[PDB]
Order: structure tokens, then sequence, then C-alpha cells
């Protein structure tokens, strides 16, 4: 199960 | 004992040669089970172990959504980095990330990870408390500050203690016959004259799972750390692994040297003499 | 900034002449990821050669396995030829039946 949230630098 | 789930992803910018390629793979322990290739011509998260195909099409519909997402995110992050670092738009740069979790013998949560690396080197990573962040240089603190006003640790912490643990536990039942095995190493020794004064002794460990293993030589019970030649643990293909250790010894002294093997699937550690 | 690859050439099982095997080139610890691995039989490139999917280690270095079914015979010499930017000429490693 992959991650749900992803952020920009 | 314990088990681990890992997803690793590499984005790589190719200026002029087109667009950032994005590759991602998943592991339970040391067995690869899913993948995604931005240049696949399928644009779907694919299976790589037999026991993940039993999952239905809504699974493949979902995971493909999460990992196409993240691919575009890092594709931009490659640009933000070339900004924060003042680099030219003709060079190739690499963005790498890993995340996952480790669980005990009971399936309880043990430790989680969430880290990034720019161009081979530590960039930012989540601490062990899963509360704070560890930036590696000035550019990553600009990002470290951003990610505390956003409470991103809160978010990632929620994934790790919940979704990450939940799904691993599921796969550990789906593939219990492949994933819960321990295969002990078959071990043999080899022997070869370099000159009329010396010979090589090579200690071989074949066909084991999982990958952890120790191979050490001794001379009269004394550790021979610096004259030992020790290769990286390597994959056999079928999902076992190999490793060997080698010493050069003087002709006629092969009896003082011994080679010790430790593994999960070995009750007692082994010892092998020529 | 950039690390050279470590190259191992070997068979899945010890080399019985006339019994089918798998020839492996494992490459590990390199950076950047961009790399070329080729298998050679008595010099010539082996065509149908599969490889694993880009993965990396606890320390951000990359590894890859390149492989091909084959049957070792008495007169045949194999090798692995690795093309990476750290190398000025592609490094070639001969398959040694006891390595």
């Amino acid at each position: 199960n992959y991650n749900y949230r992803y952020r920009l630098f | 004992g314990s088990h681990s789930m890992r997803y690793f992803s590499t984005s790589v910018s190719r200026p002029g040669r087109g667009e950032p390629r994005f590759i991602a793979v998943g592991y339970v322990d040391d067995t690869q089970f899913v993948r995604f290739d931005s240049d696949a011509a399928s644009q779907r998260m694919e299976p790589r172990a037999p026991w993940i195909e039993q999952e239905g099409p809504e699974y493949w519909d979902e995971e493909t959504g999460k990992v196409k997402a993240h691919s575009q995110t890092d594709r931009e992050n490659l640009r933000i980095a070339l900004r924060y670092y003042n680099q030219s738009e003709a060079g190739s740069h690499t963005l790498q990330m890993m995340f996952g979790c480790d669980v005990g013998s009971d399936g309880r949560f043990l430790r989680g990870y969430h880290q990034y690396a720019y161009d081979g080197k530590d960039y930012i990573a989540l601490k062990e408390d899963l509360r704070s962040w560890t930036a590696a240089d000035m550019a990553a603190q600009i990002t470290k500050r951003k990610w505390e006003a956003a409470h991103v640790a809160e978010q990632q912490r929620a994934y790790l203690e919940g979704t990450c643990v939940d799904g691993l536990r599921r796969y550990l039942e789906n593939g219990k016959e492949t994933l819960q095995r321990t295969d002990p190493p078959k071990t043999h020794m080899t022997h070869h004259p370099i000159s009329d004064h010396e010979a090589t002794l090579r200690c071989w460990a074949l066909g084991f799972y999982p990958a952890e293993i120790t191979l050490t030589w001794q001379r009269d019970g004394e550790d021979q750390t610096q004259d030992t030649e020790l290769v990286e643990t390597r994959p056999a293909g079928d999902g076992t692994f190999q490793k060997w250790a080698a010493v050069v010894v003087p002709s006629g002294e092969e009896q003082r040297y011994t080679c010790h093997v430790q593994h999960e699937g070995l009750p007692k550690p082994l010892t092998l003499r020529w | 900034i950039q690390r050279t690859p470590k190259i191992q050439v070997y068979s899945r099982h010890p080399a019985e002449n006339g019994k089918s095997n798998f020839l492996n080139c494992y490459v590990s610890g390199f950076h950047p990821s961009d790399i070329e691995v080729d298998l050679l039989k008595n010099g010539e490139r082996i065509e149908k050669v599969e490889h694993s999917d880009l993965s990396f280690s606890k320390d951000w270095s990359f590894y890859l396995l390149y492989y091909t079914e084959f049957t070792p015979t008495e007169k045949d010499e194999y090798a692995c030829r690795v093309n990476h930017v750290t190398l000025s000429q592609p490094k070639i490693v001969k398959w040694d039946r006891d390595m």
C-alpha cells in the first residue's frame, strides 16, 4: 500500500 | 521474527533528452512485489511476485493512482532543488526517496521511515520519533521549515502506524509460504594455490533467505578481519542469495584457519575447516 | 558525489558442464543510476538478457541484476562488460567458475 500524501520542497 | 515493507523511488532529470524518468519498487523483506516505471507504456503499477496478483483490480486501480501522483510531485521537486542549490538546467540530477515500516513478531508497529536524497546524498528525513525532521544542509532547512508549519510529520506518522502496518500484515498472510520461510545456507569450501608458498581458501554460503548473514574467518581463534576478502551479499535470481569470504594462507597451514557462518535458519552457527 | 560500480559475474548454481544455469552480472554501489550492463559469450553480446528493476541500498547507492539462462560448456568463456561514467573505458569482468 503506497503512501497517501506528498509534499513539495 | 520481524518483517519490513519498503518502497523505493528514483526520479532522474534528463534535460534535452526529454523528461524526468521515474522508477518505483516495493519490497516485503527482501522480496520485490510491485513496481512502476514512468516510461513503461502501461502507466499502471505492475505486479512482481506471484502472491500480489491475488489482489483485485480495485487495488491496481488505487495504487496506480497514488504512485502516478507522487511521480509528478517529485518531477517538480527536481526543479525546486535545482533552484535551492543554484544548478544549471543542462545537468542530470537524481531524486531518491524511501519510506516504509518494520514490525515485530506480533505484527505490532516497531519503527517507521520517510527519507529523501538529492544526488546521492542525504537531503531530508523523518526522525525516529516521527515528530521532527533532520535536514542535511541549508537548502533542506528551507524545506524543513516549510514541513513543520504544514505538520507533514503528523501526516506521514499517520500513514506509517496505520496503512503501512495494516498492508504488510495482509501481504504476510497472502504470501506466508514464500515470505515466512527461512532457508539455511548450504555451505562448502574451496581451495587453490596462488604460488608455491600460498593458497586461497574460499568459504561459500549458497541459497539462503532472508539476506542477513555473517561470514568470518579465524586463525587459531583470532579474527582475520583485514586479510579477509568479503563480497557483497548478492542475489541468485530465484530469491535466494549468495556470499563468500576468502583468505590467502601459507602452504601447509590450512588447518589453523576456520570459517564461521551465522544465519536465521541455522540453529547452531556452523564451522567449516579444510 | 559519484561512486563507481562493483561487479560480480557468476552462476545461480555451481557450473555443471551441460546442465542449464543462469549467468548473472550483479552491479551495486554506483551513482548516478544511469548504467549499461552487457553479457558477453566468447566476446559477442548476448541478446535476450533481462534485468531487475532499479533499486537502491540503505546508503542511497544503486544496484541491479542482469541475467540470462545458459548452459555452460567446456570451451566457452563468458564475461560482463559494464559501461558507466565513473569508468573511462567500460570495465570487463570474466566469469570465473570458482568465483
